[PDB]
RNA sequence: GAAACUGCGAAUGGCUCAUUAAAUCAGUUAUCGUUUAUUUGAUAGUUCCUUUACUACAUGGUAUAACUGUGGUAAUUCUAGA
RNA sequence: UGUACAACGGGGUAUUGUAAGCAGUAGAGUAGCCUUGUUGUUACGAUCUGCUGAGAUUAAGCCUUUGUUGUCUGAUUUGU
RNA sequence: AAUGUUACCGCAAUAGUAAUUGAACUUAGUACGAGAGGAACAGUUCAUUCGGAUAAUUGGUUUUUGCGGCUGUCUGAUCAGGCAUUGCCGCGAAGCUACCAUCCGCUGGAUUAUGGCUGAACGCCUCUAAGUCAGAAUCCAUGCUAGAACGCGGUGAUUUC
RNA sequence: CAGUCAAGCGUUCAUAGCGACAUUGCUUUUUGAUUCUUCGAUGUCGGCUCUUCCUAUCAUACCGAAGCAGAAUUCGGUAAG
RNA sequence: CUAAUUAGUGACGCGCAUGAAUGGAUUAACGAGAUUCCCACUGUCCCUAUCUACUAUCUAGCGAAACCACAGCCAAGGGAA
């Protein structure tokens, strides 16, 4: 997460190690993103850096347009399949896993973003909420 | 004896979830009351 | 604290218990536990499956007295004639004849 | 939340604003058309029974009889249903509804009196108010004071009195 | 009322429905402290007081509880009470 | 004579030329293959009931707007209860 | 030799998803006897419905028990 | 094993020892600066890496061969079952278990570098020579684990064929 | 890898940061030089796993310098927790 | 081609040292042949967890072998280093 983030995010488990690839979500012309990195995340040997909701990640774009393609970017992980749980108690999950393509700001590339977003990640990054219809 | 669940309203300033509901798992000891049958005095020395 | 309702089997989920699924046209649903959860993944339709309160519903199990007769009604009798139409005179017409 | 009261019998309407949480508890899961006891909500209230009447949540969303639930959903209302007044012929909207189940969502309860408790209650069985129209087509006259139609409805049609400067109408 | 509470109110002890699991009924007073405990049940346990005084703010917090889960931990407790139960059940072909 | 109900109109008009290559369109046909608000001209003595103790015809039924009053929502040509 | 301990039994808790049996105007239909049908009858038919959230299982490291039946002195060794 | 026997409750020599790093809010668009730019202490909320537990919850595991379902065959049919290296499938309690789950991770002192006080040597001057103040993820304790099977204390009862 | 002298570099200014000509050292994860041990046998490179140690310290604690206004950085000390 | 390629492929050729039955070039089909990427798949991995059988383990009976100068706690020193 790190640049750009207004406020903090509470622990959620991680869903998305380095090389999983997630839908994209927005209007932006990319089909899907590779995460080849998380922002923030620590060091361990052999461990694979996973991202989870809210997360921002390196990515790059392996479907979509040609543009987009070959080369990195930031993006927003606004939805994942692996369970986690809130401190209201319950464990949820998405049905996909997905993101939107950023700029190290947090500002969005697109101007829309298709699908439901948790709203973990729609409290920490304020132009994700602004584009976003059904939160949670 | 066991664990169990709660529900409770949280106090802490600043946090996202101040005045929320959070829920909590809690053990659960059971303790009859304890019963007094003798004293001990200890005395202080050099080797404790 | 809310204590919600599963989606399939009907039954009620008190904190803390069961899961969260959020499909993809953003319709939400609840299982008390990885029972209905299973099933509902399966396909399966709840008014096929016996123990499920749809399916009790709809083959009318047990309900009994919660079809009989019960006692709600009121009296009222009382009069405000017409408002303006001065209704100090209103109760003096108001004998009739018959 | 607030409680919006009538008493259909005087054509009187007051509020009430009811926190502590216990009192209000009463009305959890009853849905509309389920009378409840007084005493419960209040100690003024006692020996009162309420018929739930419906009412609105926060986001002012109107509460709709027979859909049950707990929460609102998204209708496709036609003419002559609640919740909807179509602006052209034959014109359908889909509009959100709250449920007909009550629960702390509510900005408002509607209730309608029943059975009066053993007190009165301050705006409602201590004042009346007038109903604003009477009897207009012939027979209607004659059985609002039953004329067995003999008795030429002309006499017995009612009068409003009007004051125009010094001139006093009928 | 044990296991009941300001805003519950309903007449509960904190014994699970069925009973804790490889213990009992809790018939005595007890403590009941957030979190886990080392050992495991039926073990003899000493609690004791702290060597310190926490400011810490997550100290000093004063808890009030809203709800005590009382449902049975033998399998996935549909109920809190046999009240409960038998208010969503219905009858059943013992009974009455 | 406000408001509202009822009725009628909003399917005309205006704009554009994207699709469309036996389609459209044009001249010429057909309905013994159909629907047609409206305008205009025509057109209705029969309606009940084992048919004397009889059916409201000097005319049968309520249920609603506007209105009054109590309200909800940051927010709309939102609307709830009485 | 007693809020004793055990084997059963009972009640709770929990898992599955509605037991066997019998019945039915449920059932694509099919045959056989004539008294050739103004439901003609005897049966058969995957399945379905009723009794039936039934039946089965549930401490082997679940809870509980006023019931039943039983058990309750064998061996060895130790001193400043 | 043995320092009478046996039991209970304790002491603590010595040995081990542990926590770690970041971000945001706020301070503050402040101090500083012509401007461009642009901090920190105190306070708050979270996180990383590590550690010790724990199974209320969620998830994984299934010989509960617990319930149900399925193929093939065998018991004349029915019921109820056998066989197929645990025949196969759905659910599945209990147990075990996961940064895939939850909880918890103490505070005193003495110091280093360094900045100082008083102050001679050297009538002046100097943190140093004597004496001395403040001081670090250091060190010693606190705390935590073991308990010397040749370290120890308090206490109970101590046999007759 | 580290010093001593200080002509120069650094607008001015040897030594903030550097530093020629010379010169004194340290180290034994370089490579050589040697051939002492093993040829009746001490299993080869790399990686994986895992523990411990060194400090010539990359980060993290507290400091002193600056050609340190702030921000950033550089030089140095105690430091291998 | 990849985020990134001492890999792969297509080109280029004064080619240390290609080249014509020392056979050169091309080549459908075939390969438990060497190599590269892609889809599916997955406990290979992130990061481990759980279950079955037979072992190990304890008992009765049965009962070998390798190897053995003498033997078996360390730090340093010197010493065939
Ligand atoms: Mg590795
Ligand atoms: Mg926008
Ligand atoms: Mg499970
Ligand atoms: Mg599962
Ligand atoms: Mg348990
Ligand atoms: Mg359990
Ligand atoms: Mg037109
Ligand atoms: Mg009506
Ligand atoms: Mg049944
Ligand atoms: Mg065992
Ligand atoms: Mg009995
Ligand atoms: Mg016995
Ligand atoms: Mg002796
Ligand atoms: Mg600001
Ligand atoms: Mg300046
Ligand atoms: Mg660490
Ligand atoms: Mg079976
Ligand atoms: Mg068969
Ligand atoms: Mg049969
Ligand atoms: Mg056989
Ligand atoms: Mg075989
Ligand atoms: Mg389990
Ligand atoms: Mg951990
Ligand atoms: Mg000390
Ligand atoms: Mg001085
Ligand atoms: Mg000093
Ligand atoms: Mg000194
Ligand atoms: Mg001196
Ligand atoms: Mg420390
Ligand atoms: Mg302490
Ligand atoms: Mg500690
Ligand atoms: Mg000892
Ligand atoms: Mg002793
Ligand atoms: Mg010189
Ligand atoms: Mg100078
Ligand atoms: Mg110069
Ligand atoms: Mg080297
Ligand atoms: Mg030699
Ligand atoms: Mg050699
Ligand atoms: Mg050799
Ligand atoms: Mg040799
Ligand atoms: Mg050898
Ligand atoms: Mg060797
Ligand atoms: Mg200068
Ligand atoms: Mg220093
Ligand atoms: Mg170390
Ligand atoms: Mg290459
Ligand atoms: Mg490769
Ligand atoms: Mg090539
Ligand atoms: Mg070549
Ligand atoms: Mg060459
Ligand atoms: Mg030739
Ligand atoms: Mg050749
Ligand atoms: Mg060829
Ligand atoms: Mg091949
Ligand atoms: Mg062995
Ligand atoms: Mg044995
Ligand atoms: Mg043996
Ligand atoms: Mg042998
Ligand atoms: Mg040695
Ligand atoms: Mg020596």
């Amino acid at each position: 997460s790190g640049n750009g983030a207004q406020g903090t995010k509470f622990r959620i488990s991680l869903g998305l190690p380095v090389g999983a690839i997630m839908n994209c979500a927005d209007n932006s012309g990319a089909r899907n993103l590779y995460i080849i990195a998380v922002k923030g995340s620590g060091s361990r040997l052999n461990r694979l850096p996973a991202a989870s909701l809210g997360d921002m990640v390196m990515a790059t774009v392996k479907k979509g347009k040609p543009e987009l393609r070959k080369k990195v970017m930031p993006a927003i992980v606004v939805r994942q399949a692996k369970s986690w749980r809130r401190r209201d108690g319950v464990f949820l999950y998405f049905e996909d896993n997905a993101g939107v393509i950023a700029n190290p700001k947090g500002e969005m590339k697109g101007s829309a973003i298709t699908g439901p977003v948790g709203k973990e990640c729609a409290d920490l990054w304020p132009r994700v909420a602004s584009n976003s219809g059904v939160v949670v | 004896a066991g664990m169990t669940t709660i529900v409770r309203d949280l106090d802490r300033p600043g946090s996202k979830f101040h005045k929320r509901e959070v829920v909590e798992a809690v053990t659960v000891v059971d303790t009859p009351p304890v019963v007094v049958v003798g004293v001990v005095g200890y005395v202080e020395t050099p080797r404790g | 604290m809310k204590v919600e309702i599963d989606s399939f089997s009907g039954a009620k989920i008190y904190p803390g218990r069961g899961t969260l699924f959020v499909r993809g046209d953003s319709k939400i649903f609840r299982f008390q536990n990885s029972k209905s959860a299973s099933l509902f993944k399966q396909r399966k339709n709840p008014r096929r499956i016996a123990w499920t309160v749809l399916f009790r519903k709809h083959h009318k199990k047990g309900i009994t007295e919660e079809v009989a007769k019960k006692r709600s009604r009121k009296t009222v009798k009382a009069q405000r004639p017409i408002t303006g139409a001065s209704l100090d005179l209103i109760k003096e017409r108001r004998s009739l004849k018959p | 939340m607030k409680l919006n009261i009538s008493y259909p019998v005087n054509g009187s309407q007051k509020t009430f604003e009811i926190d502590d949480e216990h009192r209000i508890r009463v009305f959890f899961d009853k849905r509309i058309g389920q009378e409840v006891d007084g005493e419960a909500v209040g100690d003024e209230f006692k020996g009162y029974v309420f018929k739930i009447s419906g009412g609105n949540d926060k986001q002012g969303f109107p509460m709709k009889q027979g859909v049950l639930l707990p929460t609102r959903i998204k209708l496709l209302l036609t003419k002559n249903v609640s919740c909807y007044r179509p602006r052209r012929d034959g014109e359908r909207k889909r509009k959100s509804v709250r449920g007909a189940i009550v629960g702390p969502d509510l900005a408002v309860l509607a209730l309608v009196i029943v059975k009066k408790g053993e007190q009165e209650l301050e705006g409602l069985t201590d004042t009346t108010v007038p109903k604003r129209l009477g009897p207009k087509r012939a027979n209607n006259i004659r059985k609002f004071f039953g004329l067995s139609k003999e008795d030429d409805v002309r006499d017995f049609v009612i009068r409003r009195e009007v004051t125009k400067g010094e001139k006093t109408y009928t | 009322a044990n296991g009941a509470t300001s805003f519950d109110r309903t007449k509960k002890t904190i014994t699970p429905m069925g009973g804790f699991v490889h213990y009992g009924e809790i018939k005595n007073d007890f403590i009941m402290v957030k979190g886990c405990i080392p050992g495991n049940r039926k073990r003899i346990v000493t609690l004791r007081k702290s060597l310190y005084t926490n400011t810490s703010r997550k100290a000093l917090e004063e808890v009030s509880l809203k709800w005590i889960d009382t449902a049975s931990k033998f399998g996935k407790g549909r109920f809190q009470t046999p009240a409960e139960k038998h208010a969503f059940m219905g009858t059943l072909k013992k009974d009455l």
